[PDB]
């Protein structure tokens, strides 16, 4: 009977860390277009730097910053795995991988 | 209760903010995948064991 | 991801249920080969005492 | 103990073979369809959560 | 752009429906083969114990 | 994991195979036309700038 | 050691085409990408450097 | 020289990864062609004695 237990615990231990690492893909996915926005804005702020650059560029390229960064806060304000919003808050997920407690 | 407050004044340093930025994300970015590395570890322990 | 949870989850790996389905087919031919048997052991005694 | 208007040997060893049987409608049933929950397959969790 | 979205709308890419015809297709023939088996097993045990 | 309902390996290869086709598709549209910047290519710079 | 009920031949057999599935993976996303690394590719030194 | 550095970071050439995608299918065969065999390993025993 032992045994048993400890088999299935291990088994479905085993189909629940799955899931972790497909939460992590997801959030990684999030993470990656937020470093491709962020790539933008870095060399936006290197084109900006120049004195030649009048203040009507320096308008558009602040609106492009600002949607940028809408952007990051709309695609981790509202993403999730299962109805859990992974990027909105911080928390710990603990896995259960294993029959033990 | 909490919205991006209109800058005060032209950022100082338009490059030192970003780059403070990049080590974050790129930092929990790296944290994050370490551990996609402990599940799957894990999960090829747990067969064995199950076996 | 959604679909690669929800594929473990819903889909089985048949690797598993092929040797399920074999072991299930070996205990029913060895079950009804031991059945008849089971079937004949009171005969042959009241028979051969009567 | 050798009785023959019932035999107590036959109905167990039978039993085994119905529990087979269906071992083996289970595995032919996830294997052709492709999907391993139906409908009992997992209660709560595979359904709901599936 | 008409012409984009109306084909988004109406035209498949392949690349998802060549795919979705051979997990068809590998499940035909995994039905097939699993017929064949379930087709068989009532057999064996009625002619097996009669 | 042998799963033949939903083949987890052929989604993100072929997603590969559609962001390469994006590339492919930028590439001709600024090779044929001459111009880098049309409407996103640059989104406030380039266009303003221009 | 001649059991039925439970293979402990075909449990292990399976587990290492399951391996071997897996490698066939990463070398297929990398083939069809271009790219070796992509998130647990290299944990730290990949993706931080690159 | 970034480019260089960083390309070699990210990208793998493949030479190496068609040989061990190539050295992964025949381990999936070889491993596919041998789990059959562990499958009737065992009916063969039971049904030959039983």
């Amino acid at each position: 009977n032992r045994f048993t237990a400890n088999i299935k615990g291990l088994t479905q231990a085993s189909r629940n860390a799955n899931d972790g690492i497909s939460i992590a893909q997801t959030t990684e996915g999030a993470l990656n277009e937020i470093n491709n926005n962020l790539q933008r804005v870095r060399e936006l702020a290197v084109q900006s730097a120049n004195s030649t650059n009048s203040q009507s560029d320096l308008d558009s390229i602040q609106a492009e910053i600002t949607q940028r960064l809408n952007e990051i806060d709309r695609v981790s304000g509202q993403t999730q795995f299962n109805g859990v919003k992974v990027l909105a808050q911080d928390n710990t997920l603990t896995i259960q991988v294993g029959a033990n407690d | 209760p909490e919205l991006a407050e209109a800058a005060a004044k032209t950022t100082e340093n338009p490059l030192q903010k970003i780059d403070a930025a990049l080590a974050q994300v790129d930092a929990l970015r790296s944290d994050l995948g370490a551990v996609q590395n402990r599940f799957n570890s894990a999960i090829t322990n747990l067969g064995n064991t199950v076996n | 991801n959604l679909s690669e949870v929800r594929s473990r989850i819903e889909d089985s790996d048949y690797a598993t249920e092929v040797s399920n389905m074999s072991r299930a087919q070996i205990l029913q031919q060895a079950g009804t080969s031991v059945l008849a048997q089971a079937n004949q052991v009171p005969q042959n005694v009241l028979s051969l005492l009567r | 103990a050798q009785v023959i208007n019932t035999n107590s040997l036959s109905l167990l060893t039978q039993n085994n073979l119905n529990k087979s049987q269906s071992a083996l409608g289970t595995a032919i049933e996830r294997l052709s369809s492709g999907l391993r929950i139906n409908s009992a397959k997992d209660d709560a969790a595979g359904q709901a959560i599936a």
